[PDB]
Order: structure tokens, then sequence, then C-alpha cells
């Protein structure tokens, strides 16, 4: 069970902080409970539509000079 | 109550780029023990001590499920669920009771649980894909082998049907825990050196998905069978007493459960 | 000048015919506060649904608020258990698939003895699901329609003698008992009586239900503590100051915004299609659907908009002197409602969706109905025009706030005002009454919220944390009292209603650094700054967008909404 790269390096580089966390609970990271934001089902466009309008205008330049 | 030759090219290129990609934090404060009243932690220890006496356990389960006003203790429950999972991973009745109180909080529609979705999914995904769950099989008996196998498969079949409950309770987090969980299952499934029960939990978690994702495991199943079952040039005749990692009973369970989920892709 | 008002009151009672003992006792009744009703939102154990008896409401047959203390047919009482066991493909599915049959059979056989047409509803409603599981027995139970029809079917007559046996586990029996104890008055007690009197559970039962109720009573939450909500903010971008007050639906799938150029804009908040194909798929993919529908029926500017609790209809009030009704599944107008001669400023549906109240510039509120073109009641008695309108959560009183620094409670049947609340210093702009119903809260354009109690009519306390500016919206916690105020100073604030009252609401036992130093900076000056009450706990600023709407959802998640201003 040592032929997995991303799980072995996750065991190695986190081995000090998780011992302190599990010693703290009996009184990047994915199990700090308080500092987590949820996910929205749909958020609106705020930047992609600008470049979408710009390369759409370039596409209206790309159609051989018809306005 | 909130929490009161240059080295800057690493704290700016991979400490605020591989942190701004998973959200952002400003130090929500869990523990000073001044944030809970007296009666609130009286209720907290009175519910954590009882989890003739099955009536009190079901009363605590229903008080978690229906009562409101426990929005302050909901981070103290996911702490004292996770420690009684990763610290007491040998007793199946306590793991059953902890999965019951996971399901009881997950049906309470009067508390907001979408912050805590990432600290509640690894408990479900580690009681489903554990390398060992009981740990004390009481060997040198085939009856005890079968009894321990059914006792540890009841928890796989319960935790797999708790993963499907949280893929429907939170549909607003779709495309954020459907590909993550199916990537966890595809990562844990596609190897040789795992124990049988982890493969059973993986295939049951595949079964509690739906649609083309199950079709997404159609191609990489042939080589998985050719590596885990050793059909090195076999002609399907002596299959009863041919194979090498498993025993006959759990191979029959695997061939049963690999088409228990394959029936979904040919019924439409 | 208040002792002279007391003397004028005493002489008014003496000349209007109140005995000295009677006037003293009415004064003592007027002074004491409205006590606590323990069934305040009608908890689902001892609380009942409202009757659907096709009559209009009537606030009579009712005692005073000052005094201390405070049939259910079989089809809904079975459909509760049916949906509860139908929502589960869990490990406990086929045991409920086992036990779902004889409770249905015994409810049918106990309902043919009382009401035959309700029994004919109840049989054919839940017929075709287990016909393949239980054979032609339900075909044998076609011919039972009376008490004497039970003597024809020998197995139906045997069902009184032969108690139906079922071998049930301890976890399933305790699951059923703790499900049917948590909601008695929906029909859980009606299920429990049939289980106790007609079934044979293999494992006394009255002692078991006594132990269930006692262990369920041994662990509850008596006095609730506060909780800070999570606010999801919907910011609208390209509205060049021409978006009036908006509203969100319930399930939060549709948003409705009224524009200054006589449109209603309809947004699917999930990015959905919002085209309602319904499998027809005829034609017209040539049009441009940006997941947003526009509604053009008004000729004036839309100043308010309200969603039905059914969430299938929209009610838009404009400055052209109509209120229009829109269908949210074909996106057209249905009914115009003409009863005003001035602009309409606040439309609001009923709790039960029966009939909507309206505010307008003509100093009168009007009660309507969705099937009548013209009004039903006229609420007159304010000095200036009516700004906000809201019902009591039973749909039995109306609350109107007006620009002459006051608000009123109106009887919905007799039309005349029952309460007049004085004490503000600015136009009341948003009003809201708590789900308990005993306390009224409203916000003015002076940035001051205040709460009265409807029994005494006087002020419990006020709230002084907003800027000297407008408080656009107001919302309540679903279970309990935490007020969420979204105003004009770009903040959404959180308020504890139960600090300075006789209900302290479970304070923590044991300090801060940021507390009492933030408004002790006072760089701008003591008289040129605000000083918050002890009731304000948090305040989320929105960075240069104002919040038109706060809508507290069911699960401690509020939603705010507004337009990005520059």
């Amino acid at each position: 069970d040592r032929d997995d790269l991303e799980i072995s390096v996750w065991k190695t580089v986190t081995a000090k902080v998780r011992a302190e966390i599990c010693l703290k609970r009996t009184e990047l990271q994915e199990y700090d409970i308080s500092n987590a934001i949820p996910d929205i089902v749909y958020e609106g466009v705020n930047t992609k539509t600008l470049d979408k309008m710009e390369d759409a205008s370039v596409d209206r330049m790309l159609q051989n000079g018809i306005n | 109550l909130n929490d009161n030759s240059a080295s800057v090219t690493d704290t700016g290129a991979s400490q605020h780029l591989s942190n701004v990609k998973p959200g952002q934090n400003t130090e929500v404060k869990p523990l000073v023990k001044h944030v809970l009243s007296k009666e609130l932690q009286i209720y907290f220890n009175k519910v954590i001590s009882t989890l003739a006496a099955q009536h009190m356990k079901q009363a605590a389960l229903t008080s978690l499920r229906t009562d409101s006003g426990l929005h302050q203790l909901v981070p103290y429950f996911i702490q004292f669920i996770a420690e009684q999972i990763t610290q007491n991973l040998s007793d199946l009745q306590l793991l059953t009771t902890i999965l019951e109180m996971i399901y009881s909080l997950l049906s309470n529609t009067s508390i907001f649980l979408d912050p805590y979705i990432h600290s509640l999914m690894p408990s479900i995904l580690t009681l489903l894909l554990a390398k060992k769950l009981g740990g004390s099989p009481k060997d040198d008996s085939p009856q005890e082998i079968h009894e321990f196998l059914e006792r540890t498969n009841a928890l796989r079949d319960f935790a797999a049907s708790l993963l499907d409950y949280v893929l429907k309770k939170f549909p607003q987090a779709y495309k954020s825990l459907k590909p993550r969980v199916t990537r966890t299952l595809l990562k844990t499934f596609l190897d040789i050196n795992r124990v049988f029960g982890t493969y059973y939990g993986c295939l049951k978690g595949v079964s509690v998905l739906e649609g083309e994702s199950i079709r997404f495991f159609l191609g990489n199943l042939n080589n998985w069978a050719r590596l885990v079952f050793n059909e090195s040039g076999i002609t399907l005749d002596n299959i009863e007493e041919h194979l090498t990692k498993f025993t006959k009973e759990e191979t029959q369970i695997l061939v049963d459960t690999v088409i228990s989920a394959l029936l979904v892709l040919k019924k439409d | 000048s208040a002792s002279d008002l007391n003397r004028i009151v005493l002489e008014y009672l003496n000349k209007k015919g109140y005995h000295r003992t009677e006037a003293m006792l009415r004064a003592e009744s007027g002074r004491t506060l409205t006590p606590q009703n323990k069934q305040s939102p009608a908890n689902t154990k001892t609380g009942k649904f409202p009757e659907q008896s096709s009559i209009p409401p009537n606030p009579g047959k009712t005692a005073k608020p000052i005094s201390n203390p405070t049939p259910e047919n079989y089809i809904r009482a079975y459909s509760m258990l049916k949906n509860w066991v139908d929502s589960s493909l869990e490990i406990y599915k086929p045991e409920l698939s086992y036990i779902m049959y004889p409770i249905f059979i015994y409810l049918f056989l106990n309902l043919v003895a009382k009401n035959p047409v309700y029994a004919r509803r109840f049989f054919d409603r839940f017929s075709p699901d287990f016909k393949d599981f239980h054979g032609s027995e339900i075909n044998r139970l076609f011919s039972v329609n009376s008490i004497d029809h039970i003597k024809e079917n020998e197995v139906a007559s045997a069902f009184q003698s032969h108690k139906y046996r079922i071998t049930m586990s301890k976890t399933t029996l305790n699951l059923l008992l703790y499900f049917l104890n948590e909601n008695e008055s929906i029909g859980g007690s009606l299920i429990i009586s049939v289980i106790n009197q007609h079934l044979d559970p293999n494992i006394d039962l009255k002692l078991e239900i006594q132990k269930v109720k006692e262990s369920r009573d041994a662990i509850k939450l008596d006095n609730l503590q506060l909780a800070l909500p999570s606010v999801c903010m919907y910011t609208f971008q390209n509205t060049n100051k021409d978006m009036s007050c908006l509203d969100f639906s319930d399930d939060c799938r549709i948003a409705a915004a009224g524009f200054q150029d006589s449109y209603i804009k309809i947004w699917s908040l999930d990015g959905s299609s919002l085209n309602n194909p319904n499998i027809a798929l005829n034609n017209n993919d040539k049009d441009e659907d940006p997941t947003c529908k526009t509604l053009v029926g008004h000729s004036g500017t839309v100043y308010s908009t309200s969603f039905s609790p059914d969430n299938k209809y929209l009610l838009s009030g404009s400055e052209d002197k109509t209120v229009r009704l829109w269908s949210m599944d074909t996106h057209t107008a249905l009914v115009s409602y003409k009863g005003h001669n001035h602009p309409v400023w606040d439309v609001s549906f009923s709790p039960l969706g029966h009939y909507f109240a309206t505010a307008s510039h003509d100093q009168t509120a009007r009660l309507w109905s969705c099937d009548h073109i013209y009004p039903l009641r006229i609420f007159a008695g304010h000095l200036n025009d009516v700004d906000c309108v809201s019902f009591h959560p039973n749909g039995c009183y109306v609350f109107t706030g007006s620009s002459d620094k006051t608000c009123r409670m109106w009887d919905v049947s007799t039309g005349d005002s029952v309460r007049l609340f004085l004490g503000h210093t600015a136009p009341v702009i948003s009003i809201a009454v708590c789900p308990d119903g005993r306390w009224l809260s409203t916000g003015s354009e002076d940035g001051i919220i205040n709460v009265w109690d409807i029994g005494t009519g006087k002020r419990l306390k006020q709230m002084r944390g907003h800027g000297k500016n407008a408080i656009y919206s107001l919302s309540y916690s679903k279970e309990g009292n935490v007020l969420i105020s979204g105003g004009a100073d770009h903040t959404v604030r959180v308020w504890d209603l139960k600090k300075a009252t006789t209900e302290p609401s479970a304070e923590p036992d044991e300090g801060d650094v940021t507390a009492s130093i933030n408004q002790d900076i006072k760089e701008y000056g003591r008289r040129r700054t605000v000083i918050p009450t002890s009731d304000l706990v948090a305040s989320f600023y929105t960075k240069k967008t104002p919040v038109f709407k706060v809508k507290f959802s069911r699960s401690n998640l509020a939603l705010a909404g507004g337009a990005f201003r520059p």
C-alpha cells in the first residue's frame, strides 16, 4: 500500500499538524470545522461576460467586415 | 466573536494561490467555553453520554433530529463524532450509533449544515472505505469469519446508503461533492493492494451513484478483474477452485455486487 | 401633560359607562404585559392546523391577552406516515414496506363505520401500490361501503376478532413510537390508538408509550440561546438606479424585481431554464433566453411586489392605479385589480394565501381577495399615507404603518382599528410581527427599530444601531426571536429581542476586547455618532450596495438582496 503518490505525500507532509489536532480534539486541510464556506448552486457572471463581449466584437470583426 | 533570494515569492505565489482556490477564512471562533450557556452544555453532555437504555438513546436521537436551538453545539457534535470514529474504530455498535446521529442531524431541517459538508463527508467516506473496521475477527472458525464479515458488511451497506442521503440533502453543492466523492471512489478502487471490505465499500458507493458515472466505470472494470481475480489465460471452467487474494465467499460477493450496480445501466 | 391625559381618560370612562371597580380593573388589565404562550408557533405536538371550512376569519369568540393560560381526518393522518416511510430507501425500508399494509386496512375498516365517502376517498387513494403484494384481497374489499357491508366480507368481520400479528424489532418499534410521539395532533395519536387497539406487536404497550413520552420529556431545550445567521447576498449589477424593491420566492428559486420603466424582471436564482417546457417542445429556440423573463403589463412604475406562499403567482403593485396578477408558469398577466386612485406602495398576500392587503398614497389600506376585482374592506384612520402593510401570521389582523409616525392594527372583519401604536419620530417604513404573535416590531426612516406588545400596546424597548437613515426590510427567525434588519446604510444587522424584557433568553455564563471600544473611539464626536443598544450583536456591511430585501429561510440561512449602486 505504498505505490500511491498523492496519499503517501499527504501522510508525510501533514504528519505533525494532524497529531496536534487529534490531541486537541479529545478535550489544504479539510477538517477545520469553523473556517469553511459553503458552495452556491449558481453565481452570476461578473468578469467572463466582459471578455465574452470583447471577443464577440472581435468575431464581428472576424466576419469579413460586415456591420 | 471573531478570533481577536527573496522569500516573498513563496508566500505570494503558492500561499495565496493555493489558498484562494479553496475559499477564504477569517477565523471563526469555536472554543473559549464562554460561548455556551450552562443549560446548553448540560444538554450537550446529556446527549453525548447516552450515545431500558435504548429508549434514552432514541430520545437523544430524536432530540437531535427535531429540536431547534442547537446551532451553537453543531460544531461540537462534528468534533465528538470525528473523534469517536477515528479514535474508536473497532466497535461496530458505537459506529452504528454514530452513523445514526449523523443521519439524525442530517434530517434536521432547522440547522444550517452546508458549511460543515467537508468535515462530515470524510466520516462517511472512512466508515465506507476503511482498511479495517472491526479489527478483531476471532479467527480459526469459518462461522466466525462469516459472522464478522456480515457484521462489517452491515456498516458498509449502512454508510453507503448514508452517502446517497447527503448527495440529495445538499443538491446546491452539486459539482462540488459529486465529482469529489466519485474521484475518491475511483482513486480508492483502482488498485490491487487493498483488503476486500474496502473494495466492497467502493462498489456499494458506486451503486449509490447513478447514470453515466456508473458507465464511467465500464471500461476500467475488465483490467480490474484481470488483476484482482487472476484469469491469466483461463477458459472459465475450473473457476470454483482456481483462485488468489480472496476466499470463495467474498469473490462470490464481489461478482454479485459488481452486477448489483450494473443493472442500473441496462434498465434504461 | 400625561397626568391631565390620565384624568381625561378617567372622566371619559366615567361618562362612557364604566363602573369604578370596572375601570380600575380595566386599567390594571391594560398595564400588565401579555404573558407567555408556551405553544407560541403551535409546536407540532399540541398544535393544530387551521380549519378549511370555507368561511372568512372572525376575531371573536376570544378572551383577553392579559389572562394567563392559552375531526383530524384519516387520509392526511395516514399520508404523513406514508410519506415518512416513502422518503427512505435506507436499511429500514422493507420493514416499513411490511408494516404499511395493516395500518391502512384497519384505518379503512375504522373509517367505513363513520364516514363512507371519506372511506371511498381513502381506499382508492392508496389502492394500486401493493395490489401485486397482497393479491385479490383489495378486490374483495371493493364491496365494503357500510357497517352492514362489513358483515358480508368474512375477513373484514374477522379483522375485529383476529388481531393482526406482526413481529417487529426493537429499533423499528422505537423508531415508530418516537416518530408518532413527536407529532401527536397531526394524526400520530390517531395512528397510535389504532396500533394499540387493533394490532399484535411481537418483540403491555401503554407503559411503553409512557416510557417513550417520559424519556422524550427528560431531554429537551427549555430556554434557547441566540444563533448568528448566515446571510447569502444577491447583488444586482446593471440597474442604473431604476430597480425598486425586490422579493424572493419560497424555495428561493425565483426573484422578482420591479423596475422604474414598467417591467417586472424574473430571475431563476438557480440558473434554470425558466421556460416551463412541460415536454411540449414545439419550437422557438431562435429567441434569446438569458434564464430571465420580463413581464410587461403595467403603465406606471412598480413600487412593490409580493409572492404567494403557493409560489405559483406574483402580485405586482404599480403607480398606475392597478395591482396585477401574474402566473409564474406561463409568464403572462391574469387579473387586473382596480380599487385605488393613488399609487400603490405595498402589496402583501395573506399567510394562507387567501386574500391580499394593499397600501397606497390615499391614506387608506384596502383588503382584497384574489377572486374579486374590487376591494372588500377599507382601512381608514391614518393621518398621512400608508407605507407598509403586513398580516398577523394567522391572517386575522392587519398591520399598517404610515408616514405620520404611527402604525395601527385593524380587525379584518369589522374593519375598524383595534390598536394604535405611538412613539416613533419618522415615517414607519417596514413592519413585521413575530411568529409568537405577541410582539410587533417596526422600523422607521430614523434608523430606529422598536418593539411593542399587542396586549398592552406600549413600548417594551427600542433598537438604536442603524444609521440615521431608512430601514428597508425586516425579517424574523423561524423558531424564536432574532430580528434581521436590512436597511439603507448598506448593513444587515442582527438583533436580540429578549434582552431588556422579562424574558432574558439564556445568556452565556462567563468577555471581549472589541466590545465597548468601537463606539468609544468617537472620532466624529459624541453628539455626531450613533450609540447602539445592548440588543445589537452583529452587523454585516455590503460594500456600497444597499439591501432592499431580507428573507430568513427555514434553516437559519437568511438571504439579502439589493442592487449594486454605482
